[PDB]
């Protein structure tokens, strides 16, 4: 029922680089954030004076 | 003549590490560190056809050569957990001319430990095949009336009525000639058979079929006598031909300094005092060392 604090969302990938020192791979993490539109949480409605 | 599979040598030359004619390399692994000698130096391990070799890979002079007829136990130790990958280690226990050594081989890079498996395999192949390169008396060679052949062995000449000039009354027996070894059973209580390998033969001459052993089975002179000597010289010449054509490229039937002092399995001990009786325990016990007593060695 309540609207979210912000429409932005995050997406995170955690992967591994296989290296000679550690074949099991050193773990790395990289992220990207998308921006959602008002058309997902809002609608055009009637306005009030006060 | 052949020492690669009979001794354990340290600081071996760059030539004796090279594959002998009958020998053949199987598997190799770099960066195998040597331990039981705390030099902390890397190397390279080789599991050949007759022996295992390890050379320092940076100072290839210092090295180790361990024969397969001089190893007793080979143990792989998988440890050194999550902190890194599961690395293995090889523990080899060796006993050459009554002296016990132990070598440890640590795979530094955990990315290739497969070697330690194949070794075990080939070692079995080394022990399951000793009728190819060793001399034996009175073994279980004969089937109902014929010879039980090794894997890579077929008979050449099948001669009946070949005597043995080492006994008195149990002589007349068949003589089997093969490409790996020559055998003679007794045709009467056929458990007096001798199976001489071409590897142990030193020279086949006549004085009468005299066969000498190559200083490993002792000076075992074997004398046989046959029917009129035509077939006799025929057999001698064909035996010499087979001996030479084998010695050209040996078979081995394997299917598929102070360096010593830092590798003792006991610890500052290369010895075994004379085993004498023990009135205390009732067992044959090693002689005690100049003042020591059993009930004083036992307690703490």
């Amino acid at each position: 029922s309540y609207s979210p604090p912000e429409l932005e969302g995050n997406a995170v990938v955690s992967y591994s680089r296989p290296t000679e020192r550690n074949p099991d791979g050193i773990p790395r993490v990289s992220q990207c954030k998308f921006r959602l539109p008002l058309k997902l949480v809002c609608l055009p409605g009637q306005p009030s004076k006060t | 003549a052949l020492w690669e599979d009979r001794d354990v040598r340290f600081d071996v030359s760059s030539q004796q590490m090279k594959t002998r004619p009958g020998e053949v390399l199987i598997d190799c692994l770099d960066s195998v560190e040597d331990t039981k000698g705390n030099n902390g130096d890397r190397g390279r391990l080789l599991v050949t056809n007759l022996r295992i070799v390890w050379h320092s890979l940076a100072l290839p002079r210092v090295n180790l050569s361990i024969g397969y007829n001089c190893i007793l136990n080979i143990t792989t130790r998988t440890a050194n957990s999550k902190l890194r990958g599961q690395t293995e280690a090889l523990y080899v226990l060796t006993k050459c001319n009554s002296t016990r050594f132990e070598f440890i081989f640590t795979n530094l890079v955990p990315g290739s430990p497969r070697l330690y498996t194949s070794l075990i395999a080939v070692h079995r192949a080394y022990e399951t095949s000793k009728m190819y390169r060793d001399f034996k008396l009175r073994s279980a060679l004969i089937q109902n009336k014929q010879l039980r052949l090794l894997p890579q062995e077929n008979v050449y000449n099948k001669i009946n009525g070949v005597w043995n000039l080492s006994s008195d009354q149990g002589n007349l027996g068949t003589f089997f000639i093969t490409n790996v070894r020559i055998v003679w059973h007794a045709n009467m209580n056929d458990s007096f058979n001798v199976s001489i390998p071409y590897l142990q033969i030193r020279s086949v001459k006549i004085r009468a079929l005299v066969i000498e052993s190559s200083q490993q089975s002792g000076g075992y002179v074997l004398g046989f006598k046959i029917d009129p000597v035509e077939k006799l010289q025929e057999s001698v010449k064909e035996i010499n031909s087979l001996h030479k054509v084998y010695s050209a490229n040996p078979i081995f039937g394997v299917d598929y300094t102070d360096a010593f002092v830092a590798y003792f399995a006991d610890g500052n001990k290369q010895q075994d005092r004379e085993p004498v009786f023990s009135e205390e325990l009732g067992l044959a016990i090693e002689k005690l060392k100049d003042g020591f007593t059993l009930q004083g060695l036992w307690e703490v």
